[PDB]
């Protein structure tokens, strides 16, 4: 019934895991740094009828735990009657949380909600939530648990890409994350990260390695392969794939997603709620859908993910203007894009993660505010937004520009 | 839920309780001479716990000791075996009960020892687990263990959840549960399995009341508490919430599919379930959780199958089932041994391990010292692991003889032969020796398809004349499939039969026939796969099949070891037995595949070229090329009608040798398909596979039916079940 | 647009902290019992249509941790495509699935959704996950934390209510439990928990204490007043709410909610998805809401909630005939009873969290399907269920039986 609209969709700059700038920041100061920055843009907005503050989260301990959504809300000032609330789907949590927002949205029960996620590896490290299938052996056992890299490097050795193929991927991954820097196009939507007095920490993804070279990609290891070749992950995951002798190791530190720090918030309300508030729609969800595959390989969920929201919304592959694959790893793109036949100028046009890099809980919050901004900069119509999750899911969302 | 089972059998055991307060309950079934865990020590067990519990106060320890040859062993396997789905209930309340008196033995406040005098497996090491100190006699012949594994069951007596708490769920999973791993007394103080060793049994007794008058005297407060029932108790290695453990807790089920090869076998990973999740809670949830994974098993189709092959077969095996119904005994004085190649020198060594005069004999002086140098290269790996002396080591090849001359025979008594299936060899070679050796000799040969009845008319005594097929590797293979001739006497069986069993081997008996039945039935197997293979299936999947089915090597890596070219041989010689007969002969679809790679120069590993592709002795991977050759990938069947396949051609073609009269029990079959052919140990062997079949269709011989006929449908006219089990 | 109908609405039995019969069962197994029983009264579903699998879960760690929602649809054998997502809104955190749910089937992008929570709090205790702002000294600084108990305490000490009010409610409750354990009302609604081979391990809500008198309760203690005099968070409230003296400690272990063990779904769906698979809707989605109330009493937010979603719906409190109020703490039931004049007839009416246990992740489920089922029961209309949550927050919904 009601109509979802993108009114505002910001993000901090990505940090580092080594020597980061964002070490220091707490995670929940990464949010109420950018609600303070929606404050900024909209001083005269009764945050009253803001309903819902829903944040992605994938490591939800320690700093990250407690309803953080909940956390911001109360440490930022915001009315309390505006909830929060934490929710874990991996990868996509953050686009997720978009989703949950917009169909909250159309059910009319909600009128304007924060949306976003929020990840500080560097302090919160990937898997610090124990594990309800990875830790447990009778479920490991039982669904074959294989983690998300080795299933990247299954998918190379089965759709046939070379050492040399994902790491053209990964250079002009890292060209267009420069190109992107240079242009200017981060500029109004990446928020620097500043302490309390103001001083500037962060105000560029420096996981970037715009100076890198075809011949450096190469001169790297697959770190991939020993973990694999040890824990025996590698005839766990040809056991289900039987009709493959030999996994080829071709993902290595330069053509996978870093692990970085950040935070993305986006604002969805209905037309109701913007026209009363003084806002003016960006963009509007036209579809959303979630869908999966085999679990074993893990990283086949964009696939039918993507089928689905474009034959709800009653558009083909030619209807879209511009797709947006989140880069955990350089053959699930490269899977993703024969699977569908996509014209790379229309693939992570900005970059991705394997330059900037991939904070969990909001590169799906991320990487959707990248392509608010991109359709209007292109004055292009359609976007489409997908993820791979870890557990053979998928999730895709169709936005156009208003 | 109290001690006892009812809430009337005989007493197990017996009580003594000095001027010093400290009982001494000797375990001694009157039934029996092996203390097993059967319902009259369940009772009697809680009529000795109740009286600890109502005489605590003058009482001050316990000793728990045996009056046995062995500690105590095992556990009822004639119950076990019949216990129902719907008899779960009986199940875990038995377990539980067995649990709650060595949870009330161990959590009595006083110090409680158990004096091992000889095996303490299964059953009878969880009971010295429940004890606070352990003190083992250094007798050799004894074994500590936790052998449930083997038999398709868990340690549910607190094996599994004491074992985790002593060395921490990796040590106590990968080196005492998953394998069932038996110890000396010496290897098993080593990892604290044993506490203290004395020299003799008699030594036993007195030593664990002198500990306990120790333990008392320098530990008063920690006398009788276990380690992980105080206060600031630290599981070694962490437990699964440790950050230590949960790193690497994910590989654990990882690394077992990798042990494993994904074989359907549902004992290793209750294991390692019952181990984690009972270091996540405390003992007596953990003992608990224990109970509910160990009447899974049961209950369950694939313990009843290993039960039935490993306990049964194999005890009926070694009872004298398939010997000659009524025979005396002869002695061996000196065993001659023909050919010196692999299968010769291993022959020589299995029987001069047990004490057995050998007189190693090859064409050549210079390969029959090559031939013991072979045992040598096992005596000196051996001598490595410290498993023997050098005063042993040294009588072993001290009894062997390796010369060239057909005289040093004189004086033998039992007769081996090993060189190539040539009858005019065999012929000439039994010829040059027959008048040497002690008329009543035997005259064995180790023959694979070669039959017996026309290798024995190069003999005068063709009475004596017998098959004796060992398998590669001699030292480790245990299964001798013995031949019966139409000649061969019944006295000749069981001199062979006997000598099996002294040198520690499992004998089966066979009649004289096609390809015996190891031979027979493992070419249905490579036969099935190299069908697929020209079907244009693919190869990668085919080895996945053979070893997610449970074989332990895959079909065409096999097709490798065993010379294609000799397979192509064993096609000839058929196609000859039926042509002969004048009837029309229908090859399988496999012997088209075999010469189209010969035809290629890739007749197996020994040219350096197969289906795999060798390098520098070790195998490399598949061949390339095999996908062009074979178009694979053109058929892509379902993996579990692949695993069917092979599993199926083995167990119709058992069938049929029983029927043929070329096995005379299903013991033999069983127990031959597991230590001979390489058939999965989860099925419980080939002919326990059609009684014990379980799949989408049903469970049993009658499913067992259903599934041939529609493997037949599909796949050829093979598999079509024959009468013997039909309708 | 679409219209959402719960179709289905069961749980397992509740256990207990102290020598629980569930503290053996995993929480994941918790889940798959569940949805093994859903395949029990419906063999012949389509379960391809169920688009996803939303659990509420406080406390996402260890064996509660790594989506259990995709742990619970993997390990169950469902269809890879039906996702999986935990959310944590504190202890509404059940009923904010079928909420999220609900507000998915009306946005047309999901069909069939799979909804409720799961705690065990035996295995894994409460606050586990850390905490954002109990921990961080500058967030419980900034924003006055105060634990929920001692709000509790605060609630009646400003509304006068005295010890033998509270124990008067508690007792009510243990009697209301225990009458609808005895009519049967709960034995299509509540699953038994039985292990592997399917023996029993608990098949009552065990937690509660059928034989209370009014004298055993007054012998209690407050274990309440101990923790609020030592940690000094007395004060703390008493600075915010300045025209309170004296904190009147009335709240013990008899008259609090349980530390128990269980788990909790509902089928959600639209009417077309329900007709195509065969299945008849049992009650009705009429309106959620999300509001909240000042975070130092932390418990008064099921009162404005409760006001939010009665005139969204167009409804009043007249037009409501049953309110079901998960019991936390009895003054916090007596509160909203007296803030909306609600007669006792028709509030928590088969007794409620003080004597049956308040699993955090999936009380907002198990209360919610107790008055679906009581709704058939009775023959009545509508029926609201609401929860007080932990950060001055609170979660309204309002069902209609069809």
């Amino acid at each position: 019934s009601e109509e979802a609209f993108i009114y505002e969709a910001i993000r901090t700059p990505r940090g580092k895991q080594k020597n980061g700038s964002l070490h220091e920041v707490k995670p929940l100061s990464l949010v109420v740094g950018l609600i303070d920055e929606l404050r900024k843009r909209h001083p005269d907005l009764d945050e009253n009828l803001i309903s819902d503050v829903i944040l992605g989260c994938v490591s939800p301990v320690g700093d990250q735990g407690g309803d953080i959504a909940r956390a911001a809300v109360l440490a930022s000032g915001m009315p309390v009657t505006s909830g929060g609330v934490q929710l874990n789907r991996f990868a996509a949590s953050g686009l997720e949380a978009v989703n949950t927002a917009a169909q909250k949205v159309r059910s009319g029960w909600d009128d304007l909600v924060l949306a976003g996620g929020v990840e500080s590896m560097s302090r919160v490290p990937m898997g610090s939530d124990g594990g309800a299938m990875g830790l447990d052996p009778a479920t490991n056992y039982d669904v074959m648990f294989v983690p998300q890299s080795i299933g990247a490097d299954l998918i190379a050795t089965i759709e046939g890409f070379s050492r040399e193929d994902v790491d053209a991927y990964a250079l002009r991954s890292q060209q267009k994350a420069a190109e992107a820097w240079s242009g200017g196009y981060f500029a109004k939507s990446v928020v620097p990260v500043r302490d309390q007095n103001g001083l500037l920490i962060l105000d560029h993804d420096e996981h970037m390695r715009p100076d890198t070279t075809k011949e450096g990609l190469a001169k790297l290891k697959p770190a991939f392969e020993g973990l694999a070749a040890l824990g025996g992950f590698d005839d766990v995951a040809l056991q289900k794939y039987h009709w493959v002798e030999k996994i080829n190791h071709v993902h290595t530190g330069g053509n996978s997603s870093g692990i970085v720090d950040g935070a993305a918030l986006v604002m969805i309300g209905s037309a109701a709620a913007g026209k009363l508030q003084g806002l003016t729609p960006r963009a509007r969800i036209v579809a959303t859908a979630t869908s999966g595959a085999d679990p074993v390989i893990m990283l086949t969920g964009p696939t039918p993910a993507t089928r689905k929201v474009l034959d709800r919304a009653g558009l083909t592959v030619d209807d879209i203007d511009l797709f947006e694959l989140n880069e955990a790893f350089a053959s699930v793109v490269l899977k993703f894009q024969k699977d569908l036949n996509i014209p790379d100028e229309k693939l992570n046009v900005n970059g991705g993660a394997i330059a900037m890099g991939h904070p969990l809980g909001a590169t799906g919050a991320m990487i959707l505010g990248t392509m608010v901004d991109e359709l209007e900069r292109r004055n292009a119509r359609r976007a489409l937004i997908t993820l791979c999750i870890g557990g053979g899911m998928g999730v895709a969302t169709i936005i156009e520009r208003v | 839920s109290s001690h006892h089972h009812h809430h009337m059998p005989d007493n197990t055991i017996q009580w003594d309780k000095d001027a010093d307060g400290i009982v001494t309950l000797t375990m001694d079934d009157p039934s029996g001479s092996t203390n097993v865990m059967n319902e009259a020590y369940i009772e009697s067990m809680g009529k000795a716990v109740d009286r600890l519990v109502a005489e605590k106060d003058s009482i001050t320890g316990v000793v728990v000791a045996s009056a046995k040859k062995t500690f105590f062993a095992g556990g009822d396997v004639k119950t076990m075996i019949q216990a129902r789905p719907e008899d779960a209930g009986d199940v875990f309340n038995t377990v539980e009960t067995i649990k709650r008196q060595l949870r009330t033995l161990e959590t009595l406040g006083k110090p409680v020892v158990a004096a091992i005098n000889g095996a303490a497996l299964g059953g009878g090491l969880e009971i010295a687990l429940a004890c606070h100190h352990r003190i083992a006699a250094d007798v050799k012949g004894s074994q500590l263990g936790l052998p449930a594994v083997t038999l398709g069951l868990l340690p549910g007596g607190g094996g599994v959840t004491r074992t985790v708490r002593m060395f921490g769920i990796q040590n106590a999973f990968v080196s005492v549960l998953a394998q069932g791993t038996r110890f000396k007394p010496a290897k098993a103080k080593e990892i604290g399995l044993v506490d203290e060793l004395v020299a003799t049994v008699e030594e036993l007794v007195p030593a664990a009341k002198a500990w306990i008058k120790e333990e008392l005297k320098a530990n008063p407060d920690g006398a009788g508490v276990q380690p992980w029932d105080k206060k600031g108790y630290k599981m070694p290695g962490g437990t699964p919430s440790s950050p230590g453990l949960a790193a690497i807790l994910p590989s654990f089920p990882s690394n077992l599919r990798k042990q494993l090869k994904g074989a359907p076998m549902p004992a290793p990973r209750a294991i390692l379930a019952a181990a984690v999740e009972g270091a996540q809670v405390d003992f007596d949830t953990a003992s608990r959780i224990e109970s509910r994974y160990f009447a899974s098993l049961v209950t369950g189709q694939v313990a009843k199958n290993m039960m039935q092959a490993f306990f049964f077969d194999l005890q009926a095996i070694n009872a004298g089932g398939s010997r000659p119904e009524g025979i005396g005994k002869t002695p061996i004085k000196r065993i001659g041994v023909l050919g010196a190649g692999m299968m010769g020198a291993g022959i020589a060594y299995v029987s001069a391990k047990a004490g057995y005069e050998v007189v190693l004999k090859d064409v050549s002086l210079e390969a029959a010292a090559k031939g013991k140098g072979y045992s040598e290269k096992l005596e000196a790996k051996a001598l490595e692991r410290g498993r023997t002396t050098q005063e042993r080591s040294d009588a072993l090849l001290a009894r062997i003889t390796p010369t060239a001359d057909a005289a040093d025979f004189k004086g033998v008594d039992f007769v081996i032969e090993a060189v190539f299936e040539n009858q005019e060899l065999k012929h000439k070679v039994f010829g040059e020796i027959e008048d040497i050796v002690e008329p009543n000799a035997i005259l064995g040969s180790n023959t694979s398809t070669l039959p017996i009845t026309g290798l024995a008319t190069g003999v005068k005594r063709q009475e004596d004349f017998i098959g004796i097929a060992f398998f590669s590797p001699v030292d480790k293979m245990p299964l001798v499939e013995i031949i019966k001739g139409e000649k061969t006497s019944d006295e000749a069986l069981a001199r062979v039969f006997d000598y099996t069993l002294a040198i520690g081997k499992t004998p089966i008996v066979v009649n004289d026939s096609r390809g015996f039945f190891t031979s027979r039935v493992i070419g249905t197997f490579v036969n099935e796969a190299l069908a697929m293979l020209g079907e244009g299936v693919e190869p990668a999947s085919i080895e996945q099949a053979g070893s997610q089915a449970g074989y332990p090597a895959p079909p065409l890596q096999l097709s490798d070891e065993l010379n294609l070219e000799l397979m192509h041989k064993i096609a000839v010689a058929t196609r000859k037995g039926v042509e002969d007969a004048g009837g029309t002969y229908q090859p399988h679809p496999a012997e088209a595949v075999v010469e189209k790679m010969i035809e290629l120069g890739r007749s197996g590993r020994l040219k350096g070229a197969g289906f795999y592709e060798y390098a520098d002795g070790k195998r490399s991977g598949l061949w390339p090329g095999l996908r062009e050759t074979f178009k694979s990938g053109s058929s892509q069947p379902p993996l579990q009608d692949m695993i069917d396949r092979m599993l199926f051609a083995e167990a119709l073609e058992t069938q049929k040798c029983l029927d043929e009269g070329v096995l005379t029990s299903t013991a033999d079959a069983n127990i031959g398909s597991i230590m001979g052919i390489g058939f999965p140990p989860w099925t419980g062997g080939s002919a326990q596979f059609i009684v014990g079949y379980s799949g989408p269709a049903g469970t049993g011989k009658a499913a067992f039916v259903a599934r041939a006929r529609e493997l037949a449908a599909a796949y050829g006219d093979r598999f079509l079940p024959p009468e013997s089990l039909l309708s």
